[PDB]
């Protein structure tokens, strides 16, 4: 992701 | 709308107008909090996205809490509802502003919420979302030193 | 299976500290990146390089860093070609944390040649809500690094968006 989930 | 403060965050950060991202931080900061009122917690999380990303360039200290203060309760209603693709958000998210900030509130509310987070990724039987929710909990663990936790995502771990 | 078994060597060495583990595991999912480049499953090279990055961001392997920034090279090219927008979108933001933490200029200049195609990739597929992401990923292309070319692509683009 732009930024969080582990990591994206 | 999201819609437009998502406009105006593109175009502050890619020209560097700090007018611009300083107006998105005051519609965001009103944003959120309606956000969380109408409980659409998809919308929320791109909201969320946009506070830290605009934080993180303006040095914003003041959204940044506000962001880090509505995670918590968008994590609450996520467990409320059993969302658990928010609520895994939500968490891995509140752990990113708690380690490059070392909030020590963040990461001790991360405690109570981690058992109670990982048990909703074990009751739907997500194999693949609990494996990243434990380590979440080894992080939470660790860097945090908590000792009641850090036997909680080991006797998990065994059961894997 | 295998990539299943590295895992439960990362959470468990990452867990009691065992600084063995983690070096075991890193050397593991090494070879392990290498073995699912040449099978091209992009699905589980997604936690590979999931699990690759967690490691080095706590014990600061720079070998294991670099080595990833290579194989996410390769397995960004496999989901251009295969127009996974989901994939590449992922991976290519994924690349970002990469280049940023260990400063790589050739990755940083892999993603100003690639982002012209992920940003294609997710309007030609229509997804405005992941075209926003990749859009904000050529800005942060574009900031960290020079792009000359890049930067009035991803200006035009937002005009558009």
């Amino acid at each position: 992701x732009l930024f969080x989930x582990l990591f994206x | 709308m999201l819609e437009e403060i998502e406009r105006l965050v593109l175009s502050g950060l890619l020209t560097g107008d700090k007018e611009l991202l300083k107006k998105a931080s005051e519609l965001l900061k009103e944003e959120m909090e309606k956000l969380l009122e109408e409980g659409d917690l998809d919308a929320l999380k791109k909201a969320l996205q946009l506070a830290v990303n605009v934080a993180d360039h303006n040095g914003d200290k003041e959204l940044l809490a506000h962001a880090a203060e509505v995670i918590k309760r968008a994590l609450d209603l996520a467990l409320e509802a059993k969302d658990l693709q928010s609520a895994k958000y939500l968490a891995s998210l509140a752990l990113w502003i708690a380690k490059r900030a070392g909030d020590k509130e963040l990461y001790a509310y991360l405690e109570e919420k981690i058992k109670k987070i990982i048990e909703l990724a074990e009751e739907a039987g997500d194999r693949e979302s609990l494996k990243i929710l434990i380590l979440l909990g080894i992080f939470i663990a660790r860097d945090a030193g908590s000792e009641e936790v850090k036997a909680f995502v080991a006797e998990q771990l065994e059961r894997l």
